[PDB]
Parts: C-alpha cells; structure tokens; sequence
C-alpha cells in the first residue's frame, strides 16, 4: 500500500460498519488420574509386592494430578461465574430492532441453549462421549478394540467436569441477557435497567461519536448489526477449522493416554515386557531383576504423562485467565484497549458456551468511505488564535467547518466549538477565517 | 487423620476365587529311557538331534536310574519346569570326554 | 487384529532386483544359484514344472546336503550325504501325461533328516494358455533351521512377475543343522522324443533377503494386508516413524 | 474368561493387544479361542468430612449404574449420601454439577445427627429485571467498598548438595 | 493461598527425605549395609541402582520447583501489573482493582506476597425514571451532553447516570442536531436558554 503526507490533508471517515468478530479461547482440558499399580503391574500380586519393595513415587504423581483437576474445575468458575446472579431470557428478544435471538436461548427447543452454542459442540468431536463405562460394557465391546476401554483396563481414569455443560450455558444465558437488559453497570454494582438503544448510543459516546450519530441511524446500525450476526451463523454451519484451538486440545489429552497404553508395550532391558511371562517362567529371584527393570521403565512412563500434564495446565491456566479478564473488560464493560477485544474500536461482546472453552463475539465500531479534506492547525479571527474543542478544521472544499476525526460531521465554527489562546503568529499552519458568535 | 473432601482411592478389585488349569490331553510319558539309557550314543561331531513330542516330561522317573553330574538350564528356571508345556523339544546327544 | 506392527527381520526389500531363470525351448535353467543369507522363492507356471529344490554348500558327496523334491505322490524332504547329478530333472510324457522314474541323484549315504508327507495327486499334463498359478516360498536358515514360509496366489500374467502383496504362512521348520550356501531348483522335462528332450514354459524369480524394519498391518481377522518397507524412501520412513499409513 | 469371536490360525496359540498383554487364547482340551480380561474396571473415589469431625465415609463409583441410600449420580453410583432436592452451594465437589456435604439431617423423630447429603449445586441468586423502551435506573446514593486481594510473590529458595543427598558421607560412594 | 505456597514447599522437601529410604532395586536403601556386606565388585551394582534412583528423585524435584516457579513469576507479574496501575494510578479496567468504579488501592506486605486494598465506588439506592432519546423544542432536537433526559414525575431534567442530581435542561447541557422526526423515542419539552 502506499499512503500521501502533506502538511494540511487529513482524512476524515464518512460511514461506518458495525463488525462481529469471533475469538475462541481454551479454558479448560481434561481432567484425569492414574491407578500406580493397575498400570505398572495390573493384577499380579507378586509385582505388587515388589512395587512396594521398591520406592513408590506415585503418591506424588496423583497429589499432582488432582492438584491439575481442582485447577481445571477453578478455570471454567473464574470465567463464567463472574455473574453474581442468573437473569432470566426476555421472553422478546428483539431489543430496539437488535435481534438477540442466536445468542439467546430458545424457550421452544429442548437444548436450551443458544442456536451459535449448538453449532459450536457440533463443530469439535469429544472422545469421551461420557464419563461412565460400565464393566459389562468393555466386555461386550472386546471384538473393537476401544481406547478408552483399553486406557481404563489400565488404571487410567477421566474424571468429569464439575460444572455440566447445561450449567455453564445457562451462566451464558444470564450474562447475554444481563447486557442486553442492564448493559454494562451490572459488571460493577448493581443492575441497572436501561434502554438498549440508549445503551448503544452511550457506547457510541464511549469511542468518541455522538449520539445523534446512532440515534439518526438507528435503523441502519440494527440491520448492520442483524447481518453480522447471520454472517457468524452462516460461517459456523459450513466446516472449518476455526474451533481448531479447543479441538487441539482434546486431541493432544487422547494421544498422551493412548501414548501411555502404547508404552506397556516397552521392554526396559527385560526379556519381555509381558509381566506373566516373567512371572511363569522364572523363579522370585531371578524374576525380581525383570521386574524391576520393567517397574522403573513403567515408572519413568508415569513421571513423563504427570510432567507434560503439569506443563499443559499451566497454559491452560493462562489461557483461562486471558478469558477471564476478557469476560470482565470486554463482557461486563466497554474496553478501551487497542486490539483486547476484535478489531476497531469496541462496543460490546457476547460470551458463547464452546466445549472445553468460551467464544467471545466482539462488536466493533469500523469506519469507512474516508474522504480527503484541507486542514489547519488553527484559527487566526482577530490577532487571536483559536483552536478546535475535540475536533479538526476541515476545509471541505467552500467554507472552513469543525469535525469530529471519527465521523464526518460538519459544524459551523462558533465560539463554543473552539477555544482562543495566545496569538496566530506562534503556530505555524494557522490561517484566516471567521469565528462566529451567538450573542452578536 | 483426613481433612474433609473427596479422594482418589485405588481402582475397584476383585480378588480370584477359583483355579483353572488348561492343558493338552496327553497320555504317555516322554521317552526318558530311549533318551538317557540308549544303547549308543554318537560322537561330538555327528552329534545326533531327536524330536520329542505329544508326552509328559515328568523328570522325577529319572531320579534312581540316572545321575546327574551336569544339568544347567538356560532362559528357564529348573524350579519352575513342573509348571510349564515345552514346543518344538529336541533332544542332542554325544559323547565328550569331562 | 486391527494393529500396526513394526518388526525387524530379514525381508525382502521393496522394489528389489530380482533374477528370473525360465525354461522354455532350448534352455532348460539348472545353475547353482547361491543361497546367501536368504532367498524369496516365487514360481510362476499353469503347470507343475516345478517339483522341489536341493539345498547344500558343495553339492556333492562331499557334504550334506536337503532335496525338498515333491514327486507325483507326496511330498518327499530328505537331508542326505547325496551323489548329485549335474542335471537333475523329472521325466513326464508330454503325450503320455504320466511319470516314469528320474533320477536326481546316484547314492544316498550317512542319512540325518527323512521326512514324508500324505499321499495327494498331481497334474503332471501340459497346459495351454498363460500361466495360471503364482507360488511363493522364503527359505531361511537360522540356527541350525530351515524356515519355509509358503503363499499361492492366482495370476492369469503372461511374463514378469505379478506386482501385488502376499502373506507368507509358516509351513516348515527342517532341523537340518547343515551348511547351506548354494541351491538349485529341480524342473521335470517334457521329452517328445528317446534320445532327445523338451521343456513346458514356465518361470520361476530369486530374490535375496535382507535385514530391513517392515511395519505390518493387521485386520480384523488376524490377516497380513499391507506392509511398509522403512528403509526404501524417505516417505516411508516417515510413515514407520508416526506408524501410521 | 470369555468366549470370544477371534479366529486362530492353527499355527497361533496365543494373542496379545497394543500393549502386549495376552489377551487371547486357544483352549488345549477344546479348541475354542478366550478372552481374558483384568477384574479391576473400577473408577472408586471417597468423600469423607473431618476425621475429628466424623467417621462416615461416602463411596463414589465412577462406573457403576446403582440398578442405605445408594444415589445414582451422573459422576457414578453414590452410596451412604442422601440425596436432598434443596440446592446449596458447593461444599465437596462431587461432579457432573453434583456436590456433597455433611448437614443435619432428622431421619427419625428429631434426632439432631448429620449425614451426609448429596445435591445439586445452585449455580447463583435468582433476578428478575424488567426491561422496557423508557424505564432507566439512576442510582440515589453510593458506598464506599474496600475490598482485600492476595497475591503470591515469591517462594522459598533452595539449594540441594548431591554428594550429601545421594551419598552423605561415604569415599566410596562418592567415587 | 500464600499458606498454600509455603505449603507446597515444604511438602517438596520433606518427600525427598523419605525418597532416601526407597529401595530401587537393590537389596536396601542403606548405604552402610551394602557397604559392610559387600566387596567393591559386587557392591557397585547396589549402589548404582541407589545412585540412578536418588538422581531421578532429585529430578523429579527440580522439575516441579521448576513449574511452581514459573507460576509464582505469572504471580509476581499480574501483582507488579496491578501496583503500577491500581495503586500508582486509576485503573479504568473493569474489575482489575476490586469490584466496582475503581477510587485507589493500598499495598500492604504479606508472607511472600503482597495484599492490596482496593477502595472503589459503589453505587446503590437507585430509582426507576420515565426516560426519552432527546427533546423537540421547536422543530429542533436535542440530545443531553454527558447526561441522560429523566422524567422526576412532573418536570423533565438531566442527570448523571452513576449519581441521581437533576438539573434544568438548558442549552448548557444539551447540543442541537437535526430534526425531531428521525429521532424514535423523541418528546416534546422546553430547552432553557440564559440568554432570554
Ligand atoms: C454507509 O454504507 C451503507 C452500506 O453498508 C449504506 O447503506 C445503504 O444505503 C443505500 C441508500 O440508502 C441503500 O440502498 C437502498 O436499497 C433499498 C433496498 O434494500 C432500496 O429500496 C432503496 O431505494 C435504496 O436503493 C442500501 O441498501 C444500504 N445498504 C445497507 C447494507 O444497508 C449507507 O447509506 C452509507 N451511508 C453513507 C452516509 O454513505
Ligand atoms: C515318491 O516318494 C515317496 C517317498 O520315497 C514314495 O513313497 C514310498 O515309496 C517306497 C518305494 O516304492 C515304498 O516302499 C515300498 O513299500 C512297500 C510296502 O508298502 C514294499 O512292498 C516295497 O517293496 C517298498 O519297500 C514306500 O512304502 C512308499 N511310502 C508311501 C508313503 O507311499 C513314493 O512311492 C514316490 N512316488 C513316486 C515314485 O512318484
Ligand atoms: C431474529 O432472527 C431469527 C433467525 O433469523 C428470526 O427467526 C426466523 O424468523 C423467520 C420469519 O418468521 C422464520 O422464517 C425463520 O424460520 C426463523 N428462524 C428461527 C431460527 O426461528 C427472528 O424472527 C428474528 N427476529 C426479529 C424480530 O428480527
Ligand atoms: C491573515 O490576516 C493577517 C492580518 O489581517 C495577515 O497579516 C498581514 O499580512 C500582510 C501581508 O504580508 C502584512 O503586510 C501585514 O503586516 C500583516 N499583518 C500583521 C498584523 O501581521 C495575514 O497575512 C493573513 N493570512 C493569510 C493566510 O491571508
Ligand atoms: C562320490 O561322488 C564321486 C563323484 O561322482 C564318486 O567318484 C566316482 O566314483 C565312480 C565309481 O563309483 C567312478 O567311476 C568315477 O570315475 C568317480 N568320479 C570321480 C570324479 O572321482 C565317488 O565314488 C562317490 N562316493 C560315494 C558314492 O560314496
Ligand atoms: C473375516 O472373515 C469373515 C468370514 O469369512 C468375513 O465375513 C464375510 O465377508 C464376505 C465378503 O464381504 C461376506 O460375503 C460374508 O457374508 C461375510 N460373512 C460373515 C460371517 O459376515 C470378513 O469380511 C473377513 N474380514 C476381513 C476384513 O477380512
Ligand atoms: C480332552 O479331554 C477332555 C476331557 O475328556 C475333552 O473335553 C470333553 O470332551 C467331550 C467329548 O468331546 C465333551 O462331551 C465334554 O463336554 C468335554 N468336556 C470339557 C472339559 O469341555 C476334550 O474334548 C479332549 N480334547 C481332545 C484334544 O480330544
Ligand atoms: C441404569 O439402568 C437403568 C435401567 O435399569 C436405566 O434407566 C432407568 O430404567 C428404569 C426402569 O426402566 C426407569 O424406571 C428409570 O426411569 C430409568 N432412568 C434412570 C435414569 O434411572 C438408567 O438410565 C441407567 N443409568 C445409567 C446412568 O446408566
Ligand atoms: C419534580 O422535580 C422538582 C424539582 O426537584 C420537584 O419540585 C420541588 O418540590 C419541592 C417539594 O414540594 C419544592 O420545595 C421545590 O420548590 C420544587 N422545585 C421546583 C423547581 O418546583 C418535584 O418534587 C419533582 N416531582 C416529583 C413527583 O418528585
Ligand atoms: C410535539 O410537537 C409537534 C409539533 O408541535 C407535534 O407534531 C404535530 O402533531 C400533530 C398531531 O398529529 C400533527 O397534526 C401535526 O402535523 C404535527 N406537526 C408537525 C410539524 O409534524 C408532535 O405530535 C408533538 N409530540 C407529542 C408527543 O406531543
Ligand atoms: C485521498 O488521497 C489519497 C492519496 O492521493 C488517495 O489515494 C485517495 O483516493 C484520496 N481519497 C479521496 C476520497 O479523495
Ligand atoms: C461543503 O462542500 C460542498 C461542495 O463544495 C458544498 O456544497 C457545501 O455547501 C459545503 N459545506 C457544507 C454544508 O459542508
Ligand atoms: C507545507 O509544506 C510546503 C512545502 O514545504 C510549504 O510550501 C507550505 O507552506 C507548508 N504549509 C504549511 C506551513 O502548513
Ligand atoms: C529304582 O526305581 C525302580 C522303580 O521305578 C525300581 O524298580 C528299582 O528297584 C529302583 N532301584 C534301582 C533301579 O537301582
Ligand atoms: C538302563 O537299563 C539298564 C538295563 O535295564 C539298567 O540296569 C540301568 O539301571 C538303566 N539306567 C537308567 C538310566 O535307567
Ligand atoms: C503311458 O503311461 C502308462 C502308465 O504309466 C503306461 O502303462 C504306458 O505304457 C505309457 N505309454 C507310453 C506312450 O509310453
Ligand atoms: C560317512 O560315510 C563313509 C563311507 O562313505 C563312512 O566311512 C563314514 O564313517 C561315514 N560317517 C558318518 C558320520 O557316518
Ligand atoms: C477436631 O474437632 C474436635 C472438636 O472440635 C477438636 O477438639 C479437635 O482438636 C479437632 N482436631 C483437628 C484435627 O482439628
Ligand atoms: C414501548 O413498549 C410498549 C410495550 O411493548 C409499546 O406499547 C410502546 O409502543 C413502545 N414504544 C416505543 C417508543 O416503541
Ligand atoms: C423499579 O421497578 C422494579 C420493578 O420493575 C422494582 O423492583 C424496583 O424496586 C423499582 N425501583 C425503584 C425503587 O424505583
């Protein structure tokens, strides 16, 4: 691109568009545990024995699991319990012509959850597809050979989350409604019902342009609006990858356990890594040497799965308190930091329930259809230098005026528009024109 | 003492009640006198290699008829030879000098 | 069932060269071929020309040595100090379609190994068209073994070898302890005429083992369908690596 | 032992998983293949109060389906809890939007004891708002709040001797 | 949760110590013994084993001090974060400094860490009004300036949002643009002018 420098052109936008921007964060990830002895001798008495014989370090290993799964269960409570208290779905959710129904749920369908929150547990594919798997069911199921029966033959567990899915989207629920009902003064204190049309036009009034910009379009900004959220809709029912993040997640906890079925396989230099084998053709003392060494290779195993565990969480955790201040800066208020949340400048966001994370769909203010303009620093009227109260002296090709640099707007230069100080041979590009007053 | 929560104990265990041993029919026992009282034995050099199969490797008929004064096993443990069935058994035999 | 599986082995490299000795007209192919570390065996014929093959290291009397010949009755392995002749061969009436006596060798002295198998029939006749059966056999001698791994696959190919894959079941395990360096393959001979002889095509290929990683694939009924050879690209490399196709 | 639809080559005695644990095999006397499976297949947590405060204990089994108390809970069979409609906050977090704690409950008469009690957790107060085209909230007063946040700063620094930990005072360990 | 850090602490060393009385595959954790029982040959397997596995203990524990310390640095950061911003400064960050309109904090020091008293604004007591987008004075319409239009019960004023302070709308208070038809919610009132 290529972009012109002069010392009096300035650009000034003449419209504007209202985007929705998805962003899709992890907040938590699976939370498991291991059984030390089912994994390391399953059900042999004789390694039983010898494991006790030998240091047993996997005391450490649960403590630090169930420390990750208590941090797992805190991540999802920080980000969507920021809501003091549930507000019930406007039975209409159609406030001032901005229609709310996607993101809200709807009291017809039995999901209840929003219509964008169906398409997103749609979009990532869980391994699990529930916590519960019964011993006549993996007994049953021998002919394919299942992983999760496989890892859970072996002393590896997946415990489940402690807020269900249909609790987290009625948090959801509660902080949508509370925005399009009490904007953003239930984020501190209180909720204080307001207009949503006013609401909007205060968060115009945040980014800097006034409110009869969004009151004279109200009509247009709605549609503007309206379409965004289709266009949201309409990306999320064609494939794609952007769940990518959430679905990485689930992806790298079902190949660490399936790594650690795979492991078992493993000779540690041992004759075999069968442990009956050993066991059926040695006498205690010269099985004692195989199944030691089988014992500290498989050891060795556990200590890698806890290690990486503990690493993952810890991004996890920062990704999670990402979300959670998004939530309170982006969610329960308007953010005035560059690029925090969507791209422009911000209006509001809405949380969504996403699979093991939230999806924040942001509201921002984008100007367009710039035009160029002549402008001066100042105002020379009489020996005296005026110059612009929250705005710019544009030209505009007849008559010099005063605009705000978001939207264009021409003003008449009066004395309430400007202020005067000093004299007009101290700046540099001032130039000539009239100020006018009201009381002459 | 235990602070008040919830705690991962060891996975559900069902102790085994009952014994089961599989093993083929056989009806004869291995030819233990063809093998250790043969009437020739060959030299080192055409040492001689004979299969054994489908018998009952009860080496306790040994006992009384023959001595040992070398009998070392290797990748098996002796103790542990009632327990097991044997594939593919071939027995050598020569004649060295000690 | 249902598993990758990577194992280290002698095989077969992919793509390996492979030697062809065919008899057709006037060649009738009875070299010594060497045994080496290992030989791929495959025989391509409609009919059996092929009759067995006779293992040694000097190929005389001087030495040791297995014939794995299958006569018309039944399958005949003997290890055997053997007087071999030169020119080893069946005989079969291309008119006739029956048997008569050949000799493979002369004496047989200081037998060690003797193996016979059940009576069966076979089709000694000529037949018409393009070869018909593919037979493959993998010959390993280890420890004082000798592997025979077999597979049979219909082909309708009238020259070269079939491209494909074929799992080699484990027939054989000779207790042989013998020196095995060199082979040759016995072929029976169609004569039209005493005094002269003649041959019925058919064609059988070498190829020589090596220590290579193989990844295996098993189905859901326990079968060998695909393998990996890890060492013939740097993609299949990478496929053994992640062990996945 | 169970039977099993695997089919043996006759040359296959014995079958093994991804993980080489013999999973699989052929019966000497009848030539039908089994499948051996582990006995232990059990997800079993505890959930106790204090110890000075009590001795009852409540077992969750992750992977049972329950057909004293014997709940059936979405995390597992819950047995030694009663089960109360009345929804409070977590106390012991159970899961699957269950949680557990030690209330006083009057089973008999009015006996004054507490048991055990398994609920589902109230996720915050219940509003309403009321929202219209002209009804704005202006608050007439305020609060001055001080509010108290902890933050961790550093942790103990330490050093570790390796001929002390691994050896202490031994020549030839050290060598 | 600074008990909770120095807990950890302690807990990491005092599992190392009885880390010193596992066997890992030897005939026994003690060194003395297999030293007084043994020769140099056939003592050095016992003692390598020991070796191995007191090594990988002490791994292990530095590997977690190693996250534990990576944690406390993310700590220590937000902790700097917040007394540069809501302590040196005013934070307008929604729920950065305390709960509520953010008025100042105060550091306090604390065992390993740092407590900060964030003193913030509060609103409470509000009252519903009858309330309207702007006002059609003549044919002109006027939106409040830093205020929203409130209807007492009997008169139209301006307000604060936050504070309840009703003032006269004059043309002080509210600036004029476009006409009355555009606006929806629009009402008709009389706009002060000092001037008159
Ligand atoms: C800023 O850009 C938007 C586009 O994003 C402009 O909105 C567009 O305005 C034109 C004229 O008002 C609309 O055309 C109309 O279409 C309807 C049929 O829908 C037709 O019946 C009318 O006679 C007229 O032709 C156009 O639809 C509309 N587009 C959208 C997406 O709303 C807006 O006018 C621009 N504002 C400025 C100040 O430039
Ligand atoms: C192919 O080779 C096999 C194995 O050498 C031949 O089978 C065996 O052939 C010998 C010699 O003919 C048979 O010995 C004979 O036994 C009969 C009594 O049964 C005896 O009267 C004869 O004097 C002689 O000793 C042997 O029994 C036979 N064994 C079997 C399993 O049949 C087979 O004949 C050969 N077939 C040909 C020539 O294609
Ligand atoms: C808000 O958007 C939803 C979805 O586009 C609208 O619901 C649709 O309404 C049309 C017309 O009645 C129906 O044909 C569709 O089948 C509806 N879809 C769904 C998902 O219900 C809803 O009417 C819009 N609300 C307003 C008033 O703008
Ligand atoms: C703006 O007006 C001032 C005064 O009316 C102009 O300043 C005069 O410029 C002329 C032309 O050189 C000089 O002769 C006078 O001495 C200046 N007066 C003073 C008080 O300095 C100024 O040039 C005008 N600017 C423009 C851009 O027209
Ligand atoms: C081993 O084979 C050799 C070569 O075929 C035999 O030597 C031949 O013996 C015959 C008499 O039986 C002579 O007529 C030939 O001239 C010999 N040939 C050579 C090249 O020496 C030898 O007799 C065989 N020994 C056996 C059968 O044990
Ligand atoms: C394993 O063997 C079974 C039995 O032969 C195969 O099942 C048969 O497959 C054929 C071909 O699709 C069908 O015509 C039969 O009706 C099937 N019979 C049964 C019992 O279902 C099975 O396909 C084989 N599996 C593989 C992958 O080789
Ligand atoms: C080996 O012996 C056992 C015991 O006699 C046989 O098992 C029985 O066989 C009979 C006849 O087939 C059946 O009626 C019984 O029901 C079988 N009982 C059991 C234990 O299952 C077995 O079949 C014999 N196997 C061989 C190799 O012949
Ligand atoms: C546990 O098993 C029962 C069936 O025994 C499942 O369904 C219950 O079945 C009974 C009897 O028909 C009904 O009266 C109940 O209403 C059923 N529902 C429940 C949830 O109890 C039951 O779904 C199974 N539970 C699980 C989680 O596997
Ligand atoms: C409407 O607002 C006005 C202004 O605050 C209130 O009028 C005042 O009422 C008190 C009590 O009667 C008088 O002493 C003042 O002189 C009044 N002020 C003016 C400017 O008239 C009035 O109470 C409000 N209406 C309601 C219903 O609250
Ligand atoms: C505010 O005042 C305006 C003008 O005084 C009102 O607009 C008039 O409304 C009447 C009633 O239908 C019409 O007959 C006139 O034609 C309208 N005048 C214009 C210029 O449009 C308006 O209705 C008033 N608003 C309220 C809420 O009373
Ligand atoms: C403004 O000036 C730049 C540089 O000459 C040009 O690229 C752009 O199109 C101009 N825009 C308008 C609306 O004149
Ligand atoms: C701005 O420029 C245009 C074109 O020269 C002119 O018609 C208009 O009167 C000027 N003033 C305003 C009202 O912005
Ligand atoms: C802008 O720069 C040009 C070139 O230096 C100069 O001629 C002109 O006077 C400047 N205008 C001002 C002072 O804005
Ligand atoms: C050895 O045992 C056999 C019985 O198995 C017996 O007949 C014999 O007398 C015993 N003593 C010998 C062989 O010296
Ligand atoms: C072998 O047989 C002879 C003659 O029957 C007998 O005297 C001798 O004790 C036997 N020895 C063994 C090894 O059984
Ligand atoms: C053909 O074979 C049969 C059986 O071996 C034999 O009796 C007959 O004499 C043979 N005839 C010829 C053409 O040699
Ligand atoms: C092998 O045969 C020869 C006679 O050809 C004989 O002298 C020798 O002793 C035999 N050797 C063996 C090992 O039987
Ligand atoms: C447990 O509770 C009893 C009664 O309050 C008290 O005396 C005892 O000190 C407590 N013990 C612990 C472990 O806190
Ligand atoms: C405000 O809402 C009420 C109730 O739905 C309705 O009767 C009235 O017409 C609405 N007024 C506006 C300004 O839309
Ligand atoms: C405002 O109205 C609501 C009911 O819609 C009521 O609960 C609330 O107390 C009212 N607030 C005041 C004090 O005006």
């Amino acid at each position: 691109s290529s972009i012109a420098y002069s010392n009096n052109t300035i650009a000034i936008p003449t419209n504007f568009s209202i985007s929705i921007t998805t962003e899709v964060m992890p907040v938590s990830m699976a939370k498991t545990s291991v059984d030390c002895n089912m994994y390391i001798c399953g059900d042999s008495t004789e390694c039983a024995n010898l494991l006790l014989q030998y240091g047993s370090f996997c005391t450490q290993l649960n403590r630090a699991l169930s420390g990750i799964a208590v941090e797992q269960d805190r991540n999802t409570r920080e980000v969507f319990a920021q809501v003091k208290q549930m507000y019930k779905t406007p039975t209409l959710k159609d406030f001032g012509g901005f229609n709310f129904s996607q993101i809200l749920p709807d009291p017809l369908k039995p999901t209840k959850r929003s219509f964008i929150e169906d398409l997103l547990f749609n979009k990532v594919t869980l391994a699990d597809a529930g916590f519960m798997k019964q011993y006549g069911e993996c007994l049953g199921d021998i002919n394919a050979r299942d992983l999760i029966c496989a890892q859970k033959f072996n002393g590896l567990t997946v415990l489940p989350p402690l807020l269900t899915d249909d609790m987290i989207a009625a948090y959801t629920a509660a902080l949508v409604s509370g925005t399009a009902t009490a904007g953003w003064t239930f984020g501190a204190g209180a909720a204080l019902q307001i207009p949503f049309a006013m609401q909007m036009a205060y968060r115009f009034n945040g980014i800097g342009v006034t409110q009869n910009v969004l009151y004279e379009n109200q009509k247009q900004i709605a549609n503007q609006f309206n379409k965004a959220i289709s266009q949201i809709q309409e990306s999320l029912t064609t494939t794609s990858t952007a769940l990518g993040k959430l679905q990485d997640v689930v992806n790298q906890n079902a190949q660490a356990l399936n790594t650690l079925v795979k492991q078992l396989s493993s000779n540690f230099g041992a004759i075999s890594s069968v442990l009956n084998d050993i066991l059926s053709r040695l006498d205690p003392p010269e099985a004692e040497v195989q199944i030691d060494r089988l014992i500290t290779g498989r050891l060795q195993s556990l200590q890698t799965y806890v290690t990486q565990q503990l690493i993952r969480a810890a991004e996890i955790r920062a990704s999670a308190n990402l979300a959670a201040t998004k939530m309170s800066e982006c969610v329960l208020g308007q953010s005035k930091r560059v690029d925090f949340c969507g791209k422009g400048y911000h209006l509001m966001s809405f949380p969504q329930a996403a699979p093991h994370g939230v999806v924040f769909l942001h509201v921002t203010y984008v100007p367009s259809q710039e035009r160029n303009f002549t402008t001066a620093p100042a105002i020379c009227h009489e020996g005296k230098a005026y110059f612009p109260r929250e705005g710019v002296f544009v030209f505009n090709g007849t008559s010099w005026f005063i605009t705000q640099r978001n939207f264009f707007s021409p003003q008449i230069i009066t004395t309430d528009n400007t202020f005067v100080s000093g004299s007009c041979d101290v700046v540099i590009g001032i130039i000539n024109n009239t100020v006018y007053d009201p009381l002459q | 003492e235990i602070d008040k929560g919830i705690y991962q104990t060891s996975n559900f265990r069902v102790a085994p009640s009952k014994e089961v041993v599989r093993f083929p029919n056989i009806t004869n026992l291995c030819p233990f006198g063809e093998v250790f009282n043969a009437t020739t034995f060959p030299s080192v050099y055409a040492w001689e290699r004979k299969r054994i199969s489908n018998c009952v490797a009860d080496y306790s008929v040994l006992y009384n008829s023959t001595s040992f004064s070398t009998f070392k096993c290797y990748g098996v443990s002796a103790t542990k030879l009632n327990d097991l069935c044997f594939s593919n058994v071939y027995a050598d035999s020569f004649v060295v000098k000690g | 069932s249902n598993v990758l599986h990577l194992v280290q082995d002698h095989f077969l490299p992919f793509d390996s060269n492979v030697t062809r000795f065919i008899t057709f007209g006037l060649n009738f192919d009875n070299p010594i071929i060497p045994f080496k570390d290992g030989i791929y065996f495959a025989a391509t014929e409609k009919s059996n020309v092929i009759r067995g093959w006779v293992f040694g290291s000097t190929m005389n009397n001087k030495s040791q040595s297995v014939i794995i010949m299958n006569n018309s009755t039944n399958l005949v392995i003997r290890a055997c100090n053997f007087e071999l002749c030169d020119n080893p061969f069946f005989v079969v009436l291309k008119s006739n379609n029956t048997q008569i006596p050949s000799y493979i060798f002369n004496n047989a002295f200081n037998c060690t190994f003797e193996y016979v198998s059940k009576d069966f029939n076979l089709d000694l006749g000529e037949k018409p068209g393009n070869f018909k059966d593919l037979r493959e056999f993998v010959f390993r001698n280890k420890d004082g073994f000798l592997h025979v791994y077999s597979g049979y696959q219909p082909i309708s190919a009238a020259s070269g070898l079939p491209t494909g894959f074929n799992a080699l079941k484990p027939i054989f395990k000779l207790p042989l302890g013998i020196n095995i360096t060199n082979f040759r393959t016995l072929l029976t001979a169609f004569p039209p005429r005493p005094d002269y002889w003649g041959t019925s095509a058919a064609a059988y290929f070498v190829g020589y083992l090596k220590p290579t990683t193989f990844m295996l694939k098993y189905d859901e009924n326990g079968t060998i369908t695909d393998a990996v050879d890890c060492s013939q690209n740097p993609l299949a490399e990478l496929k053994c690596s992640v062990k996945s196709f | 032992l169970t039977p099993s639809s695997k089919r043996f080559q006759p040359f296959q005695q014995f079958g093994r998983d991804v993980s080489d644990f013999t999973d699989s095999v052929r019966d000497p006397k009848t030539s039908e293949i089994l499948d051996i499976s582990p006995c232990s297949f059990g997800g079993v947590s505890v959930i106790t109060p204090g110890t000075n405060t009590s001795s009852e204990v409540a077992v969750l089994y992750q992977d049972v389906n329950c057909t004293n108390n014997v709940f059936q809970t979405q995390a597992g069979c819950l047995i030694g809890a009663e089960h109360v409609d009345t929804s409070y906050e977590c106390d012991i977090p159970i899961g699957a939007g269950i949680c557990a704690s030690y209330h006083t409950v009057s089973s008999l008469r009015s006996t004054s004891q507490k048991s055990i009690v398994a609920y589902t957790m109230s996720l915050g107060a219940d509003s309403s708002i009321a929202y219209s085209n002209n009804t704005i909230a202006i608050p007439t007063n305020f609060s001055i709040s001080i509010t108290t946040e902890v933050m961790p700063v550093s942790m103990a620094k330490t050093s570790v001797d390796c001929n002390m930990y691994i050896c202490g005072d031994s020549t030839e360990c050290a060598n």
